[PDB]
């Protein structure tokens, strides 16, 4: 004899990201192998944990920063951490990020120095938790977290910025500056200034990377912007 | 696995419901390698 | 710490290399490639056939041809163009002036995710109606394939041959929706997100793949040639990967800085 | 220890600084099985095409901007005598076939010291299009020693100016706006790389693996792999110092394959 | 109690492939045994590898092809190598393989000498991979893939197209000359003139049959053309 | 190769009886001849009775 | 068998879905055969 | 638990049915203590 049964106040919807499958129409196909394809991609966080270059204002954009020869106490260049700042904006982390919601883990900063061999100096690079002003002085910075490197043989610095959040999981996005979005500062400072032998070019440059961590991940997806096509 | 919440019954066989490739005869790796 | 990224591999570090600290918790795993995908999305908006049609010609077409337009809709995530594969997205920014517009699609979200270079995967779709209270159906035939274009006469009432085939056609109660999936048919293995070489020996046009896509879909109203009604009536289409697979990294879109 | 030396056939090749070798996504990337897809008897490699072939390109100038660019496609290279490029036996084999498949190696070469300088992005771009003229014809030999080195502009960014298909007359040609084969400069370093400053090093070895839609392509259109170089730093040095350095690379196949022999390809 | 459930988007839709059956009306009825009927068909391949005539143009269609008596080096007789082409349409392959859309493996040709006992001579034959222009010379055909077949007691001689492919499967409709569905041409060349004895009939005549390989294979079922009854 | 088709019977070969070569994998089996036929399709279009 | 995807559960008895024939008391082999 | 009446069957799996806390690496109690 027929089952009894009520249908439930949902029938007859649909639903996009409903997690079940439908009905065959043409099946018992049969497709050709793919073992001869090197290289198969699992999860979006092996692309995201390559470094890649950000950018600047020459002041029109350019990825190096260029050393001057004047003397002031300001920092060299400062910028924040906020995944939104056009900064990261066209760096891979940035760019996957843009489609998520909340993030964890430590984000990675690299630079490398592409004067000549036979330049010396030194650099300090400091990180400064939110407060009510921004640092503006060595003074200020050697107190923060901070970290000296000197040029020699070897070219590149890594640079780690540690997660310091009042809560698990952060926003991805900064519609205002609550303490969940905004997280704090980066800055460059010139310790010493640059020494040069006779007749060589002056003003050398330096460059960045950024990119994801070690235990960096991801979370909650997300409708893209489709405003690139204009 | 997927976007997939079932994990008890599976009405139609595996060959109505997927394609499949016709023979011949953890953590993430990484890519790029230097040696 | 000291390194040289000249070298192309650089080890991903944690914050403790440095400093005293220790490392996170792993979290979740929603970047899986297989888990990002399964989502239904819109791709085209097409309208309702009401007698046999006339497949557009190919592109080199000159003006007094006679045909339909705008009544058919590829499966595919690339750029299309008048029903036909394209290479340049297109849009008309002054709706003005002589000419036929060009129907036009894209898929957004696909391409702002595009990392990669190959991808592979089933497919499901669905279509849902855009005027109330409407009757239709949905037609489907694979990739290399042509739409028969001829009537017949049952009781002196013409009746196109769309009607039948052994390839799928469904058809939907008064509000109903229409939904099922199909495999990966076509001949190559996988379809090329961007692609470098030419199909035809000679006189191609560089970078324009020949059969990247799932096959063709269209939809009429099940009424005899007699019945032509005098309003135009429009569906939407839904596609949703299944199962998909990456094999190359690559490049995203430019975000343009104002 | 930084001094390396590659040998294969009647070929060796020389290094007093090195950096490494970067495989591209297996550990062998040498290893690889025939092609399923034909049922004749293959022609695998031998000894007479186990070479480097060597070419040269134009030379850089200190009145390049950023992000200028120059494109060599693989296998397009020795079919135009591209930097006059010439393959002998590999050409004339790769001539008298329908089919073809292999890896590659590349290693490009310059002679800066330590009182220049400059930064140059080597990679290997798979699948692209930056060979082709916006009207969709491959460049003549002319035209390299015009456009010295390529622009860089909101068109390659974008890929608005890609191979075009006329649309005719019937229609009303629309606004193109955006193409699949766009350039994002600041990403390049996606694929495989490596970077080449004056303070370092003086050559950068790249080893990559065969990839393709099919598991073989047509012999006198396949496009897969593309070599290019890009300016990240420009160039400078003091008064008096050498100018316009030069700049070279060489090339060598792996694991080859051919199918469908005939005569000597001719067009129409 | 009922058993609460909810049915999907997709109800009440008739979907003609549906891979499943319906409810009977008018069971329990027994026939007749079959069991005296023979050669059953279980796959329509057992019909599609048996020969068949091709055709041609006398210019009004001929199945085989008169051998002239002047010299000349063009080919005797070349067609391509399509199925949606003329020449196969009439042939069991060619109209089988006209409702589906795409197959793989190797295709077979067969030829037979019907001329007087007393003739000889030699023939030539080759299968030319595609290229720009199609071959026009002995020269040129020798180099490809070809064979030679001379007169003598046997009357016949199979040939076979090897299946030479950029890609697993291939269309079988040539809408347009992608390299998916067109894969070459094929041609007869007469190495050697005939020799007849006096008082002899000039000018024999040679047959075609095509059929498929032992490795032939269909795929994809697709609607069919009901032009004929016009 | 050699053979004689006046006899009726001809054994199909593979590229490999007269070339360097080998076969082909099967692939699918969708010309059987049941899974063939399964498939609805439209008869004709007839009236409806309003009487005996 | 055939173009039928279930392959668990049938619920009307065979003798009902299908019909029989009352009793009385791999690979394509060739058809015709040369001696 | 709760207001359900279920004790039987449940058809989607319990990660996608409920949120869980990812991991780190009777008679009622009183509340408020005097010593």
């Amino acid at each position: 004899g027929p089952i009894p049964t009520a249908p439930r106040e949902n029938s007859l919807m649909f639903l996009s990201t409903l997690p079940d499958d439908t009905v065959p129409a043409y099946g018992n196909v049969r497709t050709p192998p793919v073992n001869y394809l090197p290289g198969e991609i699992t999860d979006l966080l092996q692309l995201a944990r390559i470094p890649t270059l950000m950018a600047f204002e020459r002041v029109t954009y350019v990825p190096y920063v260029a050393v001057p020869t004047q003397f002031d106490d300001r920092p060299l260049i400062s910028f924040p951490i906020t995944l939104s700042d056009p900064v990261y904006q066209n760096t891979l982390v940035g760019a996957i990020s843009s489609n998520f919601a909340n993030y964890r883990g430590c984000i990675q900063i690299t630079l490398t120095f592409c004067g000549p061999m036979m330049a010396r100096g030194k650099f300090l690079l400091s990180y400064s938790p939110p407060n009510g002003t921004q640092p503006q002085t060595l003074s200020e910075a050697m107190q923060c977290t901070y970290s000296i490197w000197d040029i020699g043989l070897n070219s590149s610095w890594t640079f780690v910025v540690p997660y310091i959040s009042p809560s698990d999981y952060r926003e991805t996005r900064a519609i205002t500056n609550s303490v969940y979005s905004a997280d704090g500062w980066f800055s460059l400072h010139k310790l010493t200034k640059i020494t040069l032998p006779p007749d060589c070019p002056q003003s050398p440059c330096i460059l960045f990377f950024a990119s994801a961590g070690e235990d960096y991940t991801l979370r909650l997806p997300v409708d893209c912007n489709p405003s690139y096509v204009f | 696995r997927g976007n997939n919440g079932n994990m008890t019954f599976n009405y139609y066989a595996n060959t109505y419901q997927n394609s499949v490739d016709f023979s011949t005869s953890g953590i993430l790796n990484p890519l790029g390698y230097l040696k | 710490s000291t390194d040289n990224a000249e070298t192309g591999v650089i080890e991903a570090g944690n914050t403790d290399t440095d400093f005293s600290g220790e490392l996170a918790a792993p979290g979740s795993n929603h970047t899986n490639v297989k888990f990002l995908f399964d989502r239904s999305r819109l791709l085209n908006v097409i309208k309702v056939l009401e007698k046999d049609a006339v497949f557009p010609r190919p592109f080199p077409t000159q003006e007094g041809a006679q045909q339909d337009d705008g009544y058919f809709c590829l499966l595919t995530p690339r750029p299309t163009v008048a029903s036909r594969p394209a290479t340049r997205f297109g849009l008309y920014a002054n709706p003005s002036g002589s000419g036929v517009l060009a129907n036009t699609s894209l898929d957004f979200n696909f391409y702002s995710l595009a990392c990669f270079t190959y991808f592979r995967s089933d497919l499901e779709v669905t279509v849902v109606s855009l005027e109330p209270d409407l009757e239709f159906a949905v037609g489907w035939f694979p990739s290399g394939s042509e739409y028969q274009a001829s009537s017949f006469v049952y009781d002196q009432l013409h009746v196109p041959f769309h009607f039948t085939g052994r390839t799928p056609r469904a058809f939907a109660s008064k509000g109903g929706k229409v939904s099922f999936v199909l495999p990966w048919n076509s001949v190559s293995s996988v379809l090329p997100v961007r692609w470098g070489g030419a199909s035809k020996l000679s006189s191609a046009t560089r970078g324009l793949p020949a059969h990247a896509d799932w096959g063709t879909i269209y939809a009429f109203v099940p009424r005899p040639n007699e019945k032509k009604s005098t309003a135009v009536k429009h569906v939407a289409v839904y596609i949703r990967y299944k199962n998909a697979r990456a094999w190359c990294p690559s490049m995203l879109p430019f975000r343009s800085y104002k | 220890d930084r001094v390396t030396t590659q040998t294969a056939g009647n070929t060796a090749i020389n290094t007093q600084s090195s950096l490494g070798v970067l495989c591209a996504y297996v550990e062998d990337p040498t290893k690889s099985d025939p092609p399923s897809s034909s049922t004749d008897q293959p022609t695998t490699t031998f000894t007479a095409i186990d070479r480097w072939y060597t070419g040269r390109l134009n030379s850089w100038t200190k009145a390049v901007k950023t992000f200028s660019f120059q494109a060599v496609p693989l296998p397009g290279a020795f079919l135009s005598r591209q930097g006059g490029l010439n393959g002998g036996a590999f050409t004339a084999t790769l001539h008298r076939h329908f089919l073809m498949k292999c890896g590659w190696q590349v290693q490009v070469q310059c002679n800066l010291t330590q009182f220049h300088q400059g930064a140059l992005l080597v990679a290997m771009v798979p699948e692209t299009t930056l060979d082709v003229k916006p009207d969709g014809k491959a460049k003549s030999l002319q035209e390299l020693n015009e456009e010295q080195w390529v622009e860089m502009s909101d068109d390659y960014r974008t890929g608005k100016n890609m191979p075009f298909q006329s649309l005719g007359t019937y229609y009303r040609p629309p606004n193109w706006t955006w193409g699949p084969n766009f350039i994002n400069p600041y990403q390049v370093t996606v694929f495989p790389h490596q970077i080449l400053n004056a303070r370092t090093s003086t050559s950068v070895d790249i080893n990559v693996p065969y990839i393709g839609e099919t598991p073989t392509q047509s012999s006198e259109t396949q496009n897969s792999w593309t070599l290019l170089v890009m300016v990240l730093v420009p160039l400078d040095y003091k008064e008096g110092a050498t100018t316009d350095p030069e700049i070279t690379f060489s090339v060598r196949p792996t694991s080859p394959y051919f199918n469908g022999l005939r005569n000597r390809y001719t067009a129409g």
